[PDB]
RNA sequence: CGACUCUUAGCGGUGGAUCACUCGGCUCGUGCGUCGAUGAAGAACGCAGCUAGCUGCGAGAAUUAAUGUGAAUUGCAGGACACAUUGAUCAUCGACACUUCGAACGCACUUGCGGCCCCGGGUUCCUCCCGGGGCUACGCCUGUCUGAGCGUCGCU
RNA sequence: CCCCGGAGCCCCGCGGACGCUACGCCGCGACGAGUAGGAGGGCCGCUGCGGUGAGCCUUGAAGCCUAGGGCGCGGGCCCGGGUGGAGCCGCCGCAGGUGCAGAUCUUGGUGGUAGUAGCAAAUAUUCAAACGAGAACUUUGAAGGCCGAAGUGGAGAAGGGUU
RNA sequence: CGAAAGACUAAUCGAACCAUCUAGUAGCUGGUUCCCUCCGAAGUUUCCCUCAGGAUAGCUGGCGCUCUCGCACACGCAGUUU
RNA sequence: ACCCACCCGACCCGUCUUGAAACACGGACCAAGGAGUCUAACACGUGCGCGAGUCGGGGGCUCGCACGAAAGCCGCCGUGGCGCAAUGAAGGUGAAGGCCGGCGCGCUCGCCGGCCGAGGUGGGAUCCCGAGGCCUCUCCAGUCCGCCGAGGGCGCACCACCGGCCCGUCUCGCCCGCCGCGCCGGGGAGGUGGAGCACGAGCGCACGUGUUAGGACCCGAAAGAUGGUGAACUAUGCCUGGGC
RNA sequence: CGCGACCUCAGAUCAGACGUGGCGACCCGCUGAAUUUAAGCAUAUUAGUCAGCGGAGGAGAAGAAACUAACCAGGAUUCCCUCAGUAACGGCGAGUGAACAGGGAAGAGCCCAGCGCCGAAUCCCCGCCCCGCGGCGGGGCGCGGGACAUGUGGCGUACGGAAGACCCGCUCCCCGGCGCCGCUCGUGGGGGGCCCAAGUCCUUCUGAUCGAGGCCCAGCCCGUGGACGGUGUGAGGCCGGUAGCGGCCCCCGGCGCGCCGGGCCCGGGUCUUCCCGGAGUCGGGUUGCUUGGGAAUGCAGCCCAAAGCGGGUGGUAAACUCCAUCUAAGGCUAAAUACCGGCACGAGACCGAUAGUCAACAAGUACCGUAAGGGAAAGUUGAAAAGAACUUUGAAGAGAGAGUUCAAGAGGGCGUGAAACCGUUAAGAGGUAAACGGGUGGGGUCCGCGCAGUCCGCCCGGAGGAUUCAACCCGGCGGCGGGUCCGGCCGUGUCGGCGGCCCGGCGGAUCUUUCCCGCGCGGGGGACCGUCCCCCGACCGGCGACCGGCCGCCGCCGGGCGCAUUUCCA
């Protein structure tokens, strides 16, 4: 159960909560996992998806084991788009297909000095609740 | 229901004469909502007959023995596997049914000891019919944070929370009661007698103690006894084919004369 | 219309009572706030009775209650002039005092007074520093006690 | 058989019931309990690269600064930025800013007429002229200055 | 002059239904109009809650439709097929904004009336051409007509507010 | 306001319009939602500023209780008659 | 159950009405909506708990409430309500009688010892006792078991009647009492008013029906009241223009 | 005829301050109806209610007795429960209607004028310096102004107070700063930020899974986390969260210690001598409203108009008289209490688009009205826009093919798509309007058959074929039932132990103060009674309350038995 008493549960108020959110607060909840191979590495389950990580796509009709980089994301339509998920419309253009960025997973991360930073702050607080747990 | 639902118009009659039918209608502009039918339960827009009110007799008080007599009740069919199998639960491993544990049990702090636990006294089975049975609500209390329905699971009445409540507690099914504050909305869910239980034995010494005796009051619950029997032997199969009594009843009669 | 046998019955719903009805749907929430309240004063009065301060024993009045002794509101200044309590003084200490009240008969004056001296026997006045001068009593009688009184102070039973 | 009419069923229309959803209501509760001449509420008119409405803001006008965040915003454009840098974008909001009416204040409501001090062009204080700036409501209190009275006295 | 773990049974007292949800099951008689009105029973029906069905459901829920198959005195119900595309029901209790043909009822929709009434105030139109997919109606030219300077002309006021 | 018609006062005048008191009151019209089963009326009484309504008797239903004995072994009651 | 045929039957519903197929009203058709509710108070019935009691509020103690604004507990458990006592306008008064023996003159009156203790008549479900049968494969003896049972009893509830007691009231009477002897206080007999007593039945909770007060089954006036908006139409006055 | 004091008055764009409007759920002061009820109506009622005006605060108002009472007396205000639908009012009709006591929530008490003493000992504003400065303050210094004796400040206010003499005991309280230490209850106060568990494992459905079985180890992992939401269906483990006395960083509060700057020489009792109270107010008369308040509850106007052992109250007018009880005509005060407005949250046996707010949407919008005001309708393609390229007919709208989609039998007002009503297709009928009830017939539609439906099941007789038995013993296991209650555990009624009784506790208006402790009372012992527990023996219900042996019976497994048996099959 949840017993913090300012925190809400209520279909209403978690859904109008989520598609009004502001872009900053999208980055959260556009987040996705690490490979596996990662997941060892880091000490993290997972990060805030961005512009030009590579990434497999893990469910649908693109699930598959081919690893396509970022192309952009769409944090207004919960989304992301990938490099040769696609598909051909009418008049032959390709249209970046969106993907849900919870479908996919990161094999290669694009590490800048924050995103670096991020991953050092979260394998702390991990190691430190298994301290506490020991 | 809002007390302005329905009259926040203002709304007279056309009388008679206009053919129509004397209704409340709108006053007045070039609107649809002109000319209407407004106030009458019947229209639309209108106001519900006998609106809702909050001063309905909501709270309900019951005498205070009357409760106590409940929740007697209650405990003596928790015993009684008769009573709990028919009320749902799969008490068919379980060595002994007034089921009573050692006091460590108000030790735990993990869950995995308190499933551990259930599955070595055979509970188990009952938290796995729990699971079971979890699904989506029928209809509008969905859409009402009533969404997901299932089982009522085994009772664990403890005396004191050592770390026990924390352990029990994410094992779906499980309701935790101290023994010095029973509740009968728990102990007989659905107004229905039943329910698989599984006591400490410190709480369950305390019982007799909350409750009194025959021949001893609560010592606990100030005045207080337990209700007393109005027949004593309920088996009546074992008084009718008594000698006692057979000896002194007429010849059945049983030949059916037909017409 | 009356029909056949009944109390011929006059209800108060003539003026516009739905107006002013008033629900308890309060209640718990109240009940709860006045006892978080009432836990905040302890703590704040640390050591000091929980109660209050201490309070007269009493008679009612006329015929009916008569029998029967309450707390009364506040000690008589002859009860604290005859204990030797200064009145100004009386309250710094936790007992109360009203000064309206008369003292008709000696034997609800002496009472009165027995219950003071027995207050201010087990009376645990802390000295104002930690440095300990005159009236504020051993640091043994402090150590030991720094505790509060749950319920009413020397309870009276009639 | 023929047309037409009636009945039933199939399929198609018309129409938007039903069912299923719900970023809305309704009710009960909790905490706090803060507007204004330092110009409130309210109104007006403005402001977007393409924007009418809703919203957001005020000629610094879909916002400036700051702090937190850490790559977007995205209908299309265009762009920026080096996202190893005060740094996109959101959030917060303590600095800055805040057109005109409005208690509404120079007097009027035309958006009309003014007065008085200072500044720039205009002069070379020559007042004009133009532009900018600052004052110019009523009531009232404490003081201040100037006064009034065959009001009550004193000295001359 | 004996025992039913065996008389063999139309009566069996040694143990007892295929039957016994004892709110069950069974037997005999009698009777059955009904407004207003009253009471009982509804395994009749609607929506939500506590229980409960190791219920049902993308291998297809609700709803909808059905010259398909049935049940019930009836309220109603169950199955088949179609359509649909995400939830829904049985039982035991509790709760109610719970069942419509009517209210010159309310809101929305649709007919017959009906291709009917009707498109009749103020004399008037015709020929050719152009454009154009297309001309009774536009435009140009030609003719014939009217308003007849108290104008169907030429300019403002108010009002409109971009006409 | 009226050279007077109760005329006119924004299609409204023998008392304008708007919002509220207001869901104003109504012994009077109208309507009042599923099934089966069982029982089943009254339009007469007295009183009433009562006569298109109430009250009160009456007539109806429901809940019962107390007894009775077809369990070879009955008292009481009647829209009769003697 | 779809269509068609034929014989017989068969006027359109709703409604008010003595009477509706009506030349009585409402109704073109379909969908959705749509009217005996809730609160309070009373009464009776029923269910449950406890019972001369019962009671829960209000308050408090136990939790951040996930479920809890629940649940539990309280010398508050009873301040208090209702109940356990009436009757009188009130001052007030306030439900026991009998018997026996003795002492006062047994005076159907006054005082002292013992015994019983809510009176009696009729009817009363039911219990109880029970003469006597009625047999047993024989003549008698003879305990055991029934079945019935004439006859006789205790008699619940309830009913009818008669007694009795309490309060009010009247009438008539004769005695007692003492810190205060008094315009003091107390009793008796016989009527008569009382929503009385005569070995208690209430309290709380829940459901039902009925009756009310509330918008009170739903819809409906003509009106009434408070506070505001309009003389752009029109009525009349005035100012300033125009026209014949 | 001047100059100077003061008094009363003006004027300043004089210096510096304040007030004005809004909101209005709650609150304070006025004002104040009528529908309505009374079955009519006028008093009454509706109601001191709606509308009207005024003024506030986070609450307001009230409040420290000119009180209750009549007691063995209570002791400010507010709030709840009760008093109580009571006392009372009332065309004594309809109807209306309090208070004290009692129990709670809370709890807190104070200050002037006066009377007096003290060289006005007081206040405001200037100006210079040091600190402090986003709630203009401290300290110092100025013959720098003014207020003030028509009275400022200290002491002091009815609970008495002052001044005096000696009885006693001794001397911390406050603020302006500047630091520093312990981050100080939802279990680290408040605010902000950023963080923290475990499967996308197998197979298999599916357009997509989130669905279904599965995952040896005791049970895939995690589980202080299986709230909720999101993500192409239903997700503890995909993501955000959720749990946690979990983490880190900011900021702010609140309280603890140190230093400085100031202020501050601040008691009590005992005896004496003095001191003491709010006027056009009380009170009366009155008229009008108001109240349950009745020969006047409260408020008013007008007239009268006080006293000081007085005055007020003491619920029936007055006189006499005793008692009781307060001390009016000046003021401040937190708390429990209220809150349909605001900001910010949480929840629901509520509504689910004709509902729920007028308003799920560009709604107080469009639109109407001169104006006050009135006031709607209106949600849904799909998982994704993949929103139909291209070919062709047409001036075009519209089509026909093609394509996308799991689907367009989802095509931009597009989920589902009822009925009325219409088009057509098929079938059937047709001069008494149609439609209906009952009864048959004919035709259709499907549905069940049968390409014999002769339907199964027991037992038996015969005829074929095939496995191991049953019957019996033997060994083992398990179950039932039984009495000898045999032996022991188990418990009901009784009796014996007075044995638990102090190694058995509670309760008691039983007793005792021979006791103890604390102040005749409280607490604890100590007797006593009632109630609940040990020891063994005896009798009895030997009770579903169990064990152990023995018996009898049953069943299963395995041993035995090979075939006139016991099965299977046709
Ligand atoms: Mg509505
Ligand atoms: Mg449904
Ligand atoms: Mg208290
Ligand atoms: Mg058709
Ligand atoms: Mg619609
Ligand atoms: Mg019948
Ligand atoms: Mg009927
Ligand atoms: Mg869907
Ligand atoms: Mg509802
Ligand atoms: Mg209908
Ligand atoms: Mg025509
Ligand atoms: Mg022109
Ligand atoms: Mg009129
Ligand atoms: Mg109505
Ligand atoms: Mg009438
Ligand atoms: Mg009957
Ligand atoms: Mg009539
Ligand atoms: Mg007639
Ligand atoms: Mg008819
Ligand atoms: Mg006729
Ligand atoms: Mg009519
Ligand atoms: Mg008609
Ligand atoms: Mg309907
Ligand atoms: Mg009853
Ligand atoms: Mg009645
Ligand atoms: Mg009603
Ligand atoms: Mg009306
Ligand atoms: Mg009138
Ligand atoms: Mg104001
Ligand atoms: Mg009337
Ligand atoms: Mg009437
Ligand atoms: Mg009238
Ligand atoms: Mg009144
Ligand atoms: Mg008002
Ligand atoms: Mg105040
Ligand atoms: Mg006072
Ligand atoms: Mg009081
Ligand atoms: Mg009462
Ligand atoms: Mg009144
Ligand atoms: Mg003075
Ligand atoms: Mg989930
Ligand atoms: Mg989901
Ligand atoms: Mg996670
Ligand atoms: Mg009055
Ligand atoms: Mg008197
Ligand atoms: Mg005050
Ligand atoms: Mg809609
Ligand atoms: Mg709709
Ligand atoms: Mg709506
Ligand atoms: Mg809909
Ligand atoms: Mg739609
Ligand atoms: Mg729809
Ligand atoms: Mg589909
Ligand atoms: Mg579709
Ligand atoms: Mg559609
Ligand atoms: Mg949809
Ligand atoms: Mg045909």
């Amino acid at each position: 159960m949840k017993f913090n008493p300012f925190v809400t549960s209520d279909r209403s108020k978690n859904r109008k909560r989520h598609f009004n959110a502001p872009s900053h607060i999208r980055r959260k909840i556009m987040s996705s996992p690490l490979s596996k191979e990662l997941r060892q590495k880091y000490n993290v389950r997972s990060m805030p998806i961005r512009k030009d990580d590579e990434v497999q796509v893990v469910r649908g009709h693109y699930k598959g084991q081919q690893i396509g980089k970022v192309v952009q994301v769409y944090r207004k339509k919960y989304v992301i788009y990938i490099e040769r998920v696609q598909r051909e419309k009418a008049n032959g253009t390709t249209v970046h297909v969106g993907i849900h960025p919870s479908k996919v997973v990161i094999t290669r991360l694009k590490l800048d000095k924050d995103r670096k930073k991020i991953l050092e702050r979260k394998a702390k607080s991990r190691q430190v609740g298994k301290e506490k747990g020991k | 229901v809002s007390e302005l639902a329905g009259h926040q118009t203002s709304a007279e009659s056309w009388g008679t004469g206009r053919a129509v039918a004397r209704i409340p209608r709108v006053r007045g502009g070039g609107t649809h909502r002109s000319g209407q039918g407004a106030f009458g339960n019947m229209c639309r827009g209108g106001r519900m007959f006998a609106p809702t009110k909050t001063w309905r007799r909501w709270h309900r008080r019951v005498n205070t023995t009357q409760k106590r007599y409940a929740i007697c009740s209650a405990l003596a069919a928790s015993a009684l596997p008769a009573l709990v199998m028919s009320k749902g639960h799969r008490i068919e491993e379980v060595p002994e049914l007034p089921l009573v544990v050692e006091d460590k049990v108000e030790g735990y702090k993990k869950t995995k000891e308190a499933v551990l636990l259930l599955k070595k006294l055979k509970a188990w089975n009952d938290i796995k019919k729990v699971y079971a049975s979890q699904r989506m609500r029928a209809g509008k209390g969905k859409m009402r944070n009533r969404r997901r329905i299932q089982r009522r699971g085994p009772c664990v009445i403890y005396n004191e929370d050592n770390g026990i409540v924390k352990a029990f507690r994410n094992i779906p099914g499980i309701t935790l009661l101290n023994v010095t504050k029973l509740n009968i909305l728990k102990l007989a869910p659905g107004g229905h007698v039943g329910r698989f239980c599984i006591w400490t034995e410190s709480a369950f010494r305390k019982l007799d103690d909350l409750y009194g005796t025959w021949r001893k009051a609560a010592s606990l619950k100030s005045n207080y006894n337990l209700p007393m029997h109005k027949m004593l032997n309920t088996d009546l199969s074992r008084i009718l084919k008594s000698p006692e009594i057979q000896r002194a009843l007429r010849a059945p009669r049983k030949k059916i004369h037909r017409r | 219309a009356p029909s056949r046998n009944g109390m011929i019955l006059k209800p108060h719903f003539h003026k516009d009572w739905q107006r002013r009805v008033a629900t308890w749907f309060n209640q718990p929430a109240r009940k709860i706030r006045r006892r978080k309240a009432r836990q905040a004063r302890a703590r704040r009065i640390a050591p000091r009775p929980a109660s209050g301060p201490l309070r007269p024993i009493v008679r009612c009045p006329t015929v009916r209650y008569h029998t029967k002794v309450r707390a009364g509101r506040g000690f008589s200044l002859e009860e604290l002039r005859v204990a030797g309590i200064h009145k100004k003084v009386a309250r710094t200490i936790g007992i109360s005092v009203d000064p309206r009240r008369r003292n008709k008969s000696t034997e609800s004056l002496q009472a009165n007074v027995q219950r003071l001296k027995e207050y201010r026997s087990k009376l645990v006045l802390f000295p104002r520093k930690p440095s300990a001068p005159k009236k504020g009593d051993s640091s043994a009688e402090e150590l030991k006690l720094a505790t509060q009184l749950t319920g009413p102070v020397m309870p009276i039973r009639n």
